[PDB]
Formats: structure tokens, sequence, C-alpha cells
């Protein structure tokens, strides 16, 4: 859990 | 979320949207398990509002989204609506998510968990930008 | 309301400077966070609060409430999962 497949950018 | 800026489609797999059958936005929620949505007691929602999974655009028609049912909504008990405190509520899906790149569950802490002052998080949502 | 999805990174505060804006209605099951330039407002309620702990990210809080302008310099108050995460596990184990 809590691990996308998409990644954020901040 | 007043100056807060758009994300990459698809990077907080676990955000849903509640909706109205009118297809009105009102709340946001988050994806635990395939069957069950955290969400806050406040909202205030019915068996007759709509979860929606893998959106990003509201206004679009194009998307892959998942319109799912809720069967049961778990208000806490603990939740006092005078204070707004214990505001938490679980929705049971009558039809589960189907997890894919766009959609999976976050994780939840142990009660013992330590989130020190200071420390940067963030969140997400399609509430007002601007007052 | 925005049609899509928005993000923002925002510093979490210690019950006690955030009682300095919020005085005794910050309960224990209350977190707060924000007052940085950035606050949830309507429509973000239920929404996630998310940090990062060894590399996944874990819900911390959920929008519940602050300013009704949605003031950038008050800090927004989230539900603290820490202290209602037994009643979730209880909840999802019953049903």
């Amino acid at each position: 859990c809590g691990v996308p497949a998409i990644q954020p950018v901040l | 979320i007043v100056n807060g800026e758009e994300a990459v489609p698809g990077s907080w797999p676990w955000q849903v949207s509640l909706q109205d059958k009118t297809g009105f936005h009102f709340c946001g929620g988050s994806l635990i398990n395939e069957n069950w949505v955290v969400t806050a007691a406040h909202c205030g929602v019915t068996t007759s509002d709509v979860v929606v999974a893998g959106e990003f655009d509201q206004g679009s028609s194009s998307e892959k989204i998942q319109k799912l049912k809720i069967a049961k909504v778990f208000k806490n008990s603990k939740y006092n609506s005078l204070t707004i405190n214990n505001d938490i509520t679980l929705l049971k899906l009558s039809t589960a998510a189907s997890f894919s790149q766009t959609v999976s569950a976050v994780c939840l802490p142990s009660a013992s968990d330590d989130f020190a002052a200071g420390t940067t998080c963030v969140t997400t949502g399609w509430g007002l930008t601007r007052y | 309301t925005p049609d899509r999805l928005q993000q923002a990174s925002l510093p979490l505060l210690s019950n006690t400077n955030c009682k300095k804006y919020w005085g005794t209605k910050i309960k224990d099951a209350m977190i707060c966070a924000g007052a940085s330039g950035v606050s949830s407002c309507m429509g973000d309620s239920g929404g996630p609060l998310v940090c990062k702990k060894n590399g996944a990210w874990t819900l911390v809080g959920i929008v519940s409430w602050g300013s009704s302008t949605c003031s950038t310099s008050t800090p927004g108050v989230y539900a603290r999962v820490t202290a209602l995460v037994n009643w979730v596990q209880q909840t999802l184990a019953a049903n």
C-alpha cells in the first residue's frame, strides 16, 4: 500500500 | 485546496470523489482496500451517493473511471458533530473497486506511529481553490 | 470547485502551537497542518492528508475543518487517523 504506480510530483 | 496545484493524473491512486446522484462532487475519500473507503463523518454520505475511483478531471468523458455503489455507511459512534471530533466514516462498497495503475490503497498507520511537528505532508482534493 | 485534482504540501503543527490559533477546539483525535500559504477548503472534506513513512504514503489525517474563509494563514484541522485506526480495524473485521 501507499506506493503509487504513477509517481506524484511535488 | 486554496493555493494548491494540479496533481499528476493518477499519482494519488486512493483518492476517490463522493458525488450525489446528480454528479455533484461534495467530498473526497480514500480507498484502504477494494471494498472500503474512509471519509469524513461530516460529509453526510448516504447509500444513494456514489464513490468514483480512477478520476482526475471531473469535466472529462474519456477517463476510465469506476462509479461504485455504497452498501452501508458506518459513522463512528464516537463522532461528536458539535465539536467535530472523531470525524470519520467508513463506507462499505457493494461493488468492489478494481485495482490498477490509477486505483490502489493508501496505508494506515499503527496507533503508535509518530508524525512530528514540522513534517511536510500532502493533502489532495477537488475542493475550492479560491474562496 | 476545480475540474482537476489539486495537491499541496503543508507542515504538521504541534497540538500546542495549534491551540494558539484554535484554543480549546483542538481535541485529541485532531491533528493540525497548514498555516503555510495553502489551505484545505469546502469540497475537500473526507480527503486524505498523507505523509511518506519508510517509503510509503500513509494516512495521517482526514480533512475535517478549519477557517470558514479557508485562510492560508490559519492551520487546517484533520481527523487524527492514529486515534481512529483501532475502530477502522474493528469495523473491517466485524463486517
